[PDB]
RNA sequence: AAAAAUCUGUGAUUUUAAUAGCUUCUUAGGAGA
RNA sequence: UCUCCUAAGAAGCUAUUAAAAUCACAGAUU
């Protein structure tokens, strides 16, 4: 409150109006110098009220800039931060791209272009194959080569819903895996291989 | 009876013959047909007179008659127009003629004999499967049991199977139809030869459908005129555009297709890497369509106007039900970053609209920045292309690839139990023996595999056309219900996001939630917005689990479309959206208020005008899984046709490309795969709600079309409507550009009896009942019809309404009853909710925290403004249902204002300064404002 | 009479799911049909068999020390 | 009870101010001594505007905040105890609900017949059962049959903690079991069925 | 790991408009030294 | 030549009420 320079005059201005009305006393009233005194010190209080409302409505301003900067500052650091991931993300992902069957695939292509659906057909080398009902196991596993389309796959793994690993059980003819127990919660996803 | 007539009749056929009039008069029978003449027009059904008919027979191996489907008609007419057809048969001799034969058999009476016709003609078949109704079905089963469709037929075999006609309910029944492809194959081969004929021989006149003997051979040249040889002008626009949904729903074209495909042993050996077909679909339409009088663009680029655009597409939606569907997708090219070879699509390859490239190219990348890392990133071109391949026989939807940490199961959760208001409530005397508030809208699990369970639903979505003549009419009419809005595009600046704290989308999501990503620089938002209008950029979309309270206990999915869709489509749309939201009395709903005296407006503003009202519903079954994708191109047009200014037209089909690669065919994640959606609109997408809106309008409009278009206009009896109906026929069919002059006054006509109130799914419509009974208006009955065709789908009449008595209000509208209630001294409508709800809403909580009933407070203070209304109702056990949470406020504030001073101070000038467990708050939310 | 079985049964299933019994993809799903067909159900005779179908599986999973409080 | 005070000035100010205007019948004339009381009057009233404002602001944030602080310390609690919350929740609902079937069920249990707690649960048709005692095992079981929960389950085979089999006893009434109890050990394990 | 919208409550900050009051410059009316 | 009261205009400060905007939490509907 006091750190404005007007209210150093506002002070002055009360301490000359206490001295000057108790020293002209020796005259009396004097209602004529009394009430230039009491308009000299109105002029002072209002002067003082009116600097003091101005700079504290100027205040505002100082702390809405510090807030404005600080995010700014805060969104730039974010920004970078998300560019750094998207980076990783980007270089992580396109690592596992065999250029020697791309270079195939799109030796083949209609002017250099492939439909996306048919890119994973023709260069990957697994497929995830998912089997919900007994029904459905013996009218496509085929014993322990599952043969999609044109081409003959292998067998690697054989999970359930539940977690764990099924296994062969060995037989004069070959392997073959135990299928209709009760014990085997459906379905099961069976990562085959090319051949 | 005569003898000597059958015996003439007979003919050098020598085949038996029983007579089926008593003599030589003719025989009356009920014959669907095709009209439009000086004095009526539409496709009504009327008895035919002119004709006596003969039934063959033939001996059975067994030596019992067979009463085989070979009749021979007997048409009896003037001389001269017996001469006249004589000599139109004289030519068009060929194979696709019935085999007639003109005799008069006595002084006075002529006969063209028109030998081995079939029953029912193709008329007859198209106008049974148009206008279906379960109770007088026997113009389908008698063609269904002839033809063999039913393999496992035996005596009374409907009787058993009770839902043979429930398309989401009868695995069979599209394998059912399908059997009958061969019929309409054969019908549109000989249609053509027989143009070719007629054109040869020079002959002018109108061929439609009812001509055509189901054999595939025409039969009767009343109307023909001859002109110059070499120079004929046969027109087949009503016989095409009558059949056209027919020709997809029993899959007519099936040995066209180009592949095989067997579910267990996958794709036989084909052609993999081709994906332009451009060169094909114009030989089939050469083929099959050849007399269609209109152009035919395979590839949407060179449409004129989003009229064509719509004509196109309807024909592209046959005909891409052939092509592998390996081929369609997103298209990719080989590029380079710093020397290291991936891949970047360059361009689209959709089903409905044609093959579209990028107008931008490059072939080297550095410094990207963050926009153009993000639209890497996003597209599905890099992630589907280097991942294992999946087969998964748990789902018929396509399945392009499986991510690498594999396939995962999710669950639900059960709901908690709050027993801390259930105690209370039994107390109270809410839950007793004989209550008439049983308890409903628990909280249900889901086992392991709900979450793939539930996506499977989208089976119910098969590729279907439509009869481009009404829908197109019908468009028209629908466009003029959206003429008061503002549309336009925005820039970045002006842009509103109601809540910014959600998801992303994949694989944005990992990173943050759109509050990041959208602290990018205007001047990149409005640079990717700009590049979205040349180029397509297709995104993934995930698919996660809902948790909710519901009565049904079938799960919930909603699709979290990525961001560099939504960032881009509220740019778009938000105009458009926002002025829908800020208008009134109109008869799209959303934005208006139920509470301020909101309710009452929209019902007397519903009732207004319409002269004998009486309210009904529909409901639409599974709306999201089973919409045609016309329907939503047709739509998202709607809701585009308000860039007169800003687009051209090359940008608002990149535009619409976008959408469509974005949200109608999404490449969904849904359970650590990534599959291919079918169609139809996904519930999380931008513009959800006024998209179905404006798919709920097209659909009523039609509903209306068609049962006007098919009442006999020689017998209504007003004056007025005798016109216009008459005039409907050829504004809609016998002409190609609409006439605005006409449309506004149908939609006048259409808006003056049939008044509407539509938001999203629901709907309410107050029909004048005179009308309606005549058949001049679609009552409940004219919109299953309608509904079986355009949406596969069948309505039962279990979901639908009908409330004659206004004063009692609609049954239910928007979950929630409507009462009527003295307010102010005078009569107002309120709503009010079903007391199940509210009351099992208070005892199940789906968190442990919502449990602890002082922490939650806002919760009972927000549920008891809702079920205010309860109190107004008559029936007395109802009012506890307010009652006891004005009470249990009450004890909540008591409860915390005790406990809290055991930390040694007093709530006592809050606890005063409550008015919330008294009756005058919620009271004033139901009054209208001063 | 019913309310209470069907406000029962929530809380039941809550505490099997605490007890981590989706681990199990067959146990599991025979009680959420249980569970399920509890709340769908008016017939308080089968929603009581019902229960006691699915309160015998809590002993199995875990053998509650307060098994003998209940009777007192 | 600091903003008291300030009341209780403005009420002595007013009543002073009632009282000399009413005494000063006069000042209809002299209305300037009445003026100069209705002012300091005014003065002393004035400053509710700042005390009752400042009391109000400060009370209302420091029970907004202290309101929070207890409804975290209540929910942390709540949710500190879940599991035994819940055992307690479901034993107080079961003894609301008046069934013998429950008692009987719970009764047995306490017994000591008990699900096997391997093998778990799969099927409504299957059981396994541990019977300690003689006096139990005569108590449930009837010859092939036993009452476990109050349906009727048919026996398969039974097995003593060793590993060897037992196998019923020839009698006129039916296959029987009780007389083994006494000369084979503890305790048995039934294999059950669905009657 | 939890989507696009609309509506409605409660709490916090800012502005505006009105009411009451305080301080001050000016003008005008009543009278006083 | 100055002083008290009264009315208006204007400047500043206090509070009370109402509307609009921004932020946070919570319910309902499609
Ligand atoms: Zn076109
Ligand atoms: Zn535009």
């Amino acid at each position: 409150f006091s750190h404005i320079p007007s209210y150093a005059e506002y002070e002055r201005a009360k301490s000359i109006y206490e001295k000057v009305l108790a020293d002209s006393k020796n005259g009396g009233v004097t209602q004529q110098e009394l009430a230039a005194y009491r308009k000299a010190a109105n002029i002072a209080k209002s002067v003082f009220d009116r600097d003091l409302a101005v700079q504290k409505k100027l205040d505002s301003m100082a702390e809405r800039a510090m807030t404005t900067m600080y995010k700014e500052a805060r969104v730039t650091d974010r920004r970078a931060k998300l560019v750094s991931s998207l980076h990783a993300l980007l270089f992580s992902m396109l690592k596992k791209i065999d250029s020697e069957k791309l270079n195939v695939l799109f030796d083949q292509a209609n002017s250099g272009v492939v439909p996306l659906a048919t890119v994973p057909i023709v260069c990957s080398n697994k497929l995830t194959l998912v089997i919900p009902d007994p029904e459905t196991w013996v009218k496509c596993v085929e014993g322990v080569h599952v043969t999609y389309s044109t081409v003959v796959w292998n067998i690697d793994c054989v999970t359930d819903a539940d977690g764990t690993e099924l296994h062969p059980t060995s037989t004069g003819s070959g392997l073959t895996y135990c299928i209709s127990g009760d014990n085997i919660a459906w379905p099961l996803k069976v990562n085959l291989t090319r051949n | 009876f005569d003898k000597n007539y059958l015996n003439r009749v007979r003919g050098s056929s020598e085949a038996r013959l029983i007579p089926l009039a008593n003599g030589c008069d003719p025989d009356v029978v009920k014959r669907a047909f095709d009209v439009c003449n000086k004095e009526s027009a539409g496709m009504f059904q009327n008895l035919k007179r002119n004709c006596a008919r003969f039934q063959e027979v033939r001996d059975t191996e067994d030596g019992n008659l067979e009463y085989c489907d070979s009749y021979f008609v007997v048409k009896q007419t003037t001389p001269s127009n017996y001469e006249h057809e004589k000599a139109c048969y004289e030519d068009l001799k060929s194979e696709v003629t019935a085999d007639h034969d003109f005799f008069v058999f006595n002084k006075n009476i002529y006969n063209i004999s028109r030998q081995r016709l079939t029953k029912y003609t193709m008329m007859d078949f198209c106008y049974a499967l148009r206008h279906f109704d379960p109770k007088d079905c026997e113009v389908l089963k008698e063609i269904l049991v002839t033809y063999g469709c039913i393999e496992d037929y035996h005596p009374k075999w409907f009787e058993e199977n009770k839902d043979w006609y429930d398309p989401i309910e009868n695995p069979k029944y599209y394998a059912m139809l399908a059997k009958m492809g061969p019929i309409v194959r054969r019908a549109l081969l000989n249609a053509i030869e027989f143009g070719n004929l007629m054109v040869e021989k020079g002959y002018v006149g109108v061929i439609t459908l009812d001509n055509q003997d189901l054999n595939g051979k025409f039969y009767d040249f009343g109307d023909f005129q001859k002109t110059a040889p070499g120079a004929g002008v046969p027109v087949f626009d009503t016989y095409y555009s009558y059949m056209m949904p027919i020709i997809a729903m029993t899959d007519a074209l099936a040995p066209e297709r180009y592949f095989e495909y067997d579910v267990h042993k996958g794709y036989k050996s084909y052609d993999l890497l081709k994906y332009d077909y451009t060169e094909e679909k114009q030989d089939l339409f050469q083929k099959y369509f050849k007399y269609w009088d209109q152009e035919y663009h395979p590839n949407c680029r060179d449409c004129s106007d989003d009229r064509c655009l719509i004509h196109c597409a309807n024909f592209n939606i046959l005909f891409s039900t052939l092509v592998p569907q390996t081929s369609f997708g997103n298209l990719c090219r080989k590029v380079f970053v710093d020397g290291v070879p991936f891949i970047a699509t360059c361009g689209y390859h959709s089903k409905e609209l044609g093959v579209i490239m990028n107008q931008d190219n490059t072939m080297s990348f550095s410094k990207m920045g963050l926009s153009q890392l993000m639209q890497f990133v996003g597209d599905p071109a890099l992630l589907v292309g280097t991942s294992n391949k999946l087969v998964d026989l748990r789902t018929s939807c396509f399945s392009v690839c499986a991510l690498a940490s594999g396939i995962t199961h999710q669950t639900v959760k059960p709901g908690h139990f709050n027993k801390d208001f259930y105690d209370f409530a039994e107390k109270a005397g809410m839950f007793k023996e004989g209550s008439s508030i049983p308890l409903k809208h628990f909280f249900y699990p889901q086992t392991g595999n709900a979450a793939i369970n539930d996506y499977d639903y989208y089976r119910y979505n098969r590729p279907t056309m439509f009869d481009i003549r009404q829908l197109l009419f019908c468009l028209e009419v629908t466009s003029k219900y959206f003429e008061c809005y503002e549309g336009g595009c925005i820039p970045a600046s002006q842009v509103v996001v109601n809540n910014l704290d959600k998801s992303a989308g994949y694989p944005f999501n990992k990173f943050g939630k759109a509050r990041l990503y959208y602290e990018m620089s205007l001047e990149e938002q409005d640079q990717l917005f700009e590049s979205t209008k040349k180029n397509v950029l297709p995104t993934i979309t995930q698919m996660n689990l809902k948790y909710a309270i519901s009565a049904k206990n079938r799960a919930r999915t909603v699709a979290g479309v990525s961001i560099l869709s939504t960032m881009t489509n509220r740019q778009f749309h938000q105009k458009i959206l926002k002025s829908i939201v800020n208008t009134r009395n109109a008869p799209v709903v959303i934005g208006t208020t139920k509470f301020y005296g909101g309710w009452d407006n929209m019902l007397r503003n519903l009732i207004q005008g319409v002269e004998d009202p009486i309210l009904m519903g529909w409901d639409y079954p599974k709306c999201d899984r089973a919409m045609p994708n016309l329907l939503r191109i047709a739509a998202s047009l709607v809701l585009a046709r308000k860039h007169t200014n800003c687009c051209t037209w090359s940008e608002r089909v990149y535009r619409l490309y976008n959408e469509c690669a974005q949200v109608l065919s999404e490449t969904v994640l849904a359970t650590g795969g990534i599959y291919v959606k079918p169609g139809g609109t996904s519930s999380g997408d931008a513009t959800t709600a006024y998209a179905n809106s404006v798919f709920n309008i097209i659909q009523a409009t039609s509903a209306n079309v068609a049962r006007l278009l098919s009442v006999i206009t020689r017998d209504i009896v007003y004056d007025d409507i005798k016109s216009l109906q008459y005039e409907l026929y050829q504004q809609v069919y016998r002409r190609v550009n609409f006439d605005p002059a006409f449309v506004e006054k149908f939609y006048s006509y259409l808006c003056k009896n049939f008044s509407l109130m539509i938001l999203s799914d629901d709907g309410v419509v107050c029909y004048n009942n005179t009308l309606a009974k005549q058949g001049l208006v679609a009552d409940i009955s004219g919109f299953r019809e309608v509904l079986y065709y355009q949406n596969n789908v069948f309505m039962a009449d279990s979901k639908c309404w009908v409330e004659p008595d206004l004063e009692k209000g609609p049954h239910e509208f928007c979950s929630q009853h409507t009462m009527l209630v003295e307010v102010d001294g005078e009569p107002r409508y309120l709503p009010y909710p079903d007391p199940s709800r509210i009351l099992c809403a208070c005892v199940f909580v789906d968190d442990l925290d919502k449990t602890e009933s002082v922490a939650v407070m806002e919760r009972y203070i927000a549920l008891a403004i809702d079920a205010y209304p309860l109190v107004h109702h008559e029936n007395e056990e109802y009012k506890k249902v307010f009652f006891v949470l004005l009470s249990y406020i009450r004890k909540l504030y008591q409860e915390l204002s005790q406990n809290m001073l055991m930390d040694y101070s007093f709530v006592m000038d809050i606890d005063k300064g409550s008015k919330f467990w008294e009756q005058e708050f919620y009271e004033n939310m139901y009054r209208a404002p001063t | 009479k019913l309310s209470d079985v069907k406000c029962t049964t929530v809380v039941l299933m809550q505490l099997l799911t605490k007890l981590n019994v989706e681990a199990n993809s067959k146990m599991h799903a025979y009680l959420v049909e249980l569970h399920n067909k509890i709340l769908a159900s008016d017939d308080v005779g089968e929603c009581m068999d019902n229960l006691l179908g699915m309160l015998i599986t809590l002993f199995c999973i875990d053998s509650t020390i307060d098994l003998g409080e209940y009777c007192d």
